[PDB]
């Protein structure tokens, strides 16, 4: 029922500290809400979590005095701060909890029996922690079945969301994953494949995201 | 170095049946619940068993989950393409006073059959142009085995300089994708008459081409 | 009584639950009987069991208090039902919904031929964090009152002694409430709540404590 | 803890300043709290402030309370304030021992 | 045990109002806290007391309404208040305390019980009460057993403090009471007497101090 949303991809300096949100579409606040990251070429990592009706946090002890697990009752969202970065620290921060309910609820069990299967994901947070500067991208249309595209050109960190007419074409989208110049900076490009008949007509624009140098830009395809 | 212990690899053809092992100890697993995920990377991890081995909602019967003493073994009978993908074990574990996960499990379904690249090529823009870079585009999908070699071809001409091309990787159909970005100055692109992009994938070579009109 | 006091029958202490709604002549205290729900205390548990017992009866009647922005079916660890967590059968843990526990005010009017006799509680928390946790205020209060009669009660927070892993405390009180008269029940904070009343009889009906066994 | 083969008898007390500046000068806290309780007991006094008719030169109070720990049992004083604690116990005896109040003399 | 450092010395229009500090190196609460005076000619005056435990103050009827003893127990500080001065406030002003402990110590006494002989006191803060602008000190080398010195001119109001080496070199040193010269400002002289063979090594600094006017110097003497 409940849907997670985690605030927006960051970069870091190396010492900095960062705070990634997590906001439930409604009350979820009754058991643990978990932490949980993926730095490249790793497998998952537990942080650790609170259960927001006690305040309670347990900590993978590799963070103690680094992460700060915070949760506010009124706006359904729950915070991880984690300070002194490392680019060790550079992954995926993912925030998830259960989504059980119970008739009648324990209200002094131990921390461990409010934690549960993880059910309800949120999409994720890229943090990167970097020295380089940030940079937006450069958005121009590839003009054309038939194959129309965006490229997204010149950019750090990752990652960058292309999505078709405000989210309203899906079926025949296929973005590519990035590519590393040897300027330190990232491209891509995303193409989607319709009839060659409706070209004529109907219109197309890649709505081009990348939050950690706060861009959007919408883009208009013809041929 | 996880507290839990999952072999790195597993594989089969469509219709065998897998089994991804997880070693814990008294404190984590011989005392406490064990819970599996999984996950195709980029995209969010998705629970599989709870309780040791009840199936979460709306996932196939094909999938169960055991424990015994202080370990935990995942079970996939009937395997199908889909289920290529990264399988985790969790638990809580009683003196860590934490949630600990295994070092994960690849899971590679073999057995689909030799498919060539589709390859599409795009040209400078206008806008590009204009801001005084040229830069060409390949886009590389739906081929398997995912290995490409990519040259790069002006006129006839090959060209090794300005070249970046990503390694492949797994689409959501199996399948593997690619790229290729060949940079130049406007002016190499307005004096020769075409350029072109070959790709070589099993030793047979598809190739597209583009030209300034 | 074997296992159970007249008091946890009364309340309704899970191992107790086999004497819901039960009637005696003499009701017999067992010296090997014990309490295993959350630890609690009577004021004046010599009157409670008093009048209890002479009423010769558990019979119990439910009813729906309106209660409103509170969650109930609150359980506590030291008082399992089975493997998972419980409370006394007759009692009703209330706590915050959300992020509010709103001001409680209910009614119910005693409409029937009969005296009504409701237990309720008190819970005093062991500290001002748990107190915060489960009620939102950080400071309680229960009143429960007829037309000639009230009881506020101000919750105490502090450290007891460890009972069955708990140092918290539940205070029982009670309320008789006469025909054509009305209970209301007031409270913004550490209410336990009645699930509705028991019956009150009169005769020959009394309690008393031996080991001796029963005889045919 | 009472560890012992016999009954514990604790006397303790709560202290009621006259005004808010006496309970802050001494507690510190505003509003002062005791509790004592044992595993089947407890008792928390309030603390009140105000003036009483003044005694030996004072307008406070102590008020005395007791409390009887079983063997077995364990005793726990909780305080932020006001409590006039327990030095020790006091020996329970059961037998013939009681108390008569007269102004006859003592004989031979 | 405990010893009481008061505030700097500072100079005062008439009408204004001037606040000294005590602070103890210790917890020193319980027991009456006294200020007490001197003004040029004549004997010790006593302003009045704060007993800390209490807050409970005494003071001399002759400056009640100007004067205010005040105390922090976080900080082990007591404070001294006196308003509208004249010019017969000029004065030293001490803290003084009683070092009696207690096992046994009594929460309702009189004040005067808390009254104890002061065998504790600080070292006393001179506030001259002037219309006079402050000026603060030239400090100039006076060049040399054999005698070296320092000459401070020019200042106001008194008092100055001279050490040696940073109070390291104390035997041999005679500061002399300063002088009134006709243009209403100071002078003194502070000279050290030393082994004449032990000129052509060892370094002599005379640390020149001057509160009202907040003047450090330090300067250093040579041949
Ligand atoms: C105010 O002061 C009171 C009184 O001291 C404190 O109360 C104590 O609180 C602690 C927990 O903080 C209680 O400790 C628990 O004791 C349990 C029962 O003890 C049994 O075993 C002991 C020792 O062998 C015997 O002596 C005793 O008779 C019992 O048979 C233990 O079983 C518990 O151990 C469990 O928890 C610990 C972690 O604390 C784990 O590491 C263990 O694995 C185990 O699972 C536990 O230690 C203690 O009993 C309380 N005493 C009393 C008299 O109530 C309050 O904590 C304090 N309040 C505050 C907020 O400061
Ligand atoms: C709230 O209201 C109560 C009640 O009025 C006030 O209580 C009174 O407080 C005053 C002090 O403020 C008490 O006064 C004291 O009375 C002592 C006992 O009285 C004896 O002598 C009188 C007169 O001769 C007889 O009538 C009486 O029966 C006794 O035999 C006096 O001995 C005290 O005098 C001493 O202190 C004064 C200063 O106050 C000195 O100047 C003297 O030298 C001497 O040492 C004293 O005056 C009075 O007794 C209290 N009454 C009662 C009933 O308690 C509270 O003050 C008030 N609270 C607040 C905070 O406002
Ligand atoms: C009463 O208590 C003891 C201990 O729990 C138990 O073994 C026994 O079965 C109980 N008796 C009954 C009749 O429930």
């Amino acid at each position: 029922e409940v849907q997670l949303v985690e605030s927006g991809a960051e970069v870091k300096k190396p010492g900095s500290s960062v705070k990634v949100s997590c906001r439930a579409s409604g009350t979820f606040y009754k058991y643990a809400i978990n932490w949980v990251r993926q730095a490249p070429g790793q497998g998952l990592e537990w942080m650790g979590g609170i259960i927001p009706f006690f305040g309670t946090t347990n900590y993978a002890q590799k963070f103690q005095g680094r992460l700060t697990i915070t949760a506010d009752g009124s706006t359904n969202t729950a915070y991880m701060q984690l300070d002194s970065l490392r680019s060790e620290d550079t992954a995926v921060y993912y925030c998830a909890g259960p989504s059980i309910t119970e008739s009648h609820y324990c209200l002094d069990c131990a921390a461990k029996d409010y934690y549960y299967g993880l059910d309800v994901w949120g999409q994720g947070t890229t943090v990167t922690v970097s020295s380089a500067s940030t940079k937006g991208p450069s958005v121009f249309p590839l003009a054309p079945t038939a194959a129309l595209g965006c490229l997204v050109k010149d950019y750090f960190p990752e990652p960058v969301t292309v999505s078709w007419n405000s989210g309203a074409l899906t079926s025949g989208v296929h973005t590519f994953p990035a590519v590393l110049q040897s300027s330190g900076l990232y491209s891509l490009s995303s193409v989607v494949t319709v009839p060659s008949s409706s070209l004529g007509t109907q219109t197309y624009i890649c709505n081009v995201n990348h939050k950690p140098s706060n861009t959007k830009v919408d883009k208009r395809v013809e041929p | 170095q996880s507290v839990l212990t999952q072999p790195p690899s597993a594989s089969g053809t469509p219709g065998q049946s897998v089994t991804i092992s997880c070693s814990g100890s008294r404190s984590n697993i011989g005392g406490n619940t064990v819970n599996w995920y999984q996950h195709l990377p980029g995209m969010a991890p998705k629970l599989l068993i709870y309780s040791s081995n009840q199936r979460s909602s709306g996932v196939p019967d094909r999938f169960s989950g055991s424990k015994s003493g202080t370990s935990a073994s995942l079970a996939i009978s009937g395997l199908q393409s889909e289920d290529d993908a990264d399988y985790y074990c969790a638990s809580w574990d009683d003196s860590l006073n934490g949630v600990v996960f295994g070092g994960g499990t690849k899971l590679t379904v073999l057995g689909q059959p030799k498919a060539a690249p589709s390859v599409t090529l795009f040209p400078p823009s206008s806008e590009e142009l204009q801001a005084n870079k040229a830069t060409l585009v390949c886009l590389i999908s739906d081929f398997y085995p995912g290995a490409v070699t990519v040259a790069w071809k002006a006129d006839s001409s090959p060209v090794k300089a300005g070249v970046e091309t990503t390694t492949p990787s797994k689409q959501s159909n199996n399948k593997y994708a690619a790229s290729s970005y060949l940079s130049l100055t406007p002016e190499q692109w307005k004096s020769h008459r075409s350029y072109s992009c070959q790709v070589t994938h099993e030793g047979s070579t598809v190739e597209k081409t583009v030209a300034p009109t | 009584g074997i296992n159970c006091t007249l008091i946890d029958a009364l309340l309704g202490d899970p191992h107790c639950d086999g004497f819901q709604n039960e009637k005696w002549d003499l009701f017999v205290e067992r010296s090997k009987a014990f309490s295993n729900c959350y630890p609690y205390d009577v004021p004046d548990y010599a009157s409670l069991r008093s009048l209890v017992a002479s009423s010769g009866t558990l019979e119990f009647i439910n009813e729906g208090f309106n209660w409103t922005g509170v969650t109930q079916n609150g359980g506590s660890s030291a008082c399992k039902r089975g493997p998972d967590s419980g409370f006394f059968s007759r009692l009703n843990w209330l706590y915050k919904s959300g992020s509010t526990y709103p001001v409680q005010n209910v009614t119910m009017p005693n409409n029937d031929n009969s005296d009504k006799l409701y237990i309720w509680g008190v819970h005093h928390p062991s500290t001002d964090k748990e107190q915060t946790n489960l009620y939102v205020q950080a400071s309680g209060k229960v009143t429960v009152s007829t037309k000639r009669s009230q009881q506020t009660i101000i919750p105490n927070v502090g450290s007891r002694p460890w009972v069955r892993g708990l140092s918290s405390r539940i205070s029982i009180y009670w309320t008789i409430v006469k025909p054509g008269d009305i209970l209301v029940i007031n409270s913004n904070g550490n209410l336990i709540a009645p699930r509705g009343y028991f019956k009150m009889r009169t005769g020959k009906s009394s309690i008393m404590r031996s080991d001796a066994p029963i005889g045919t």
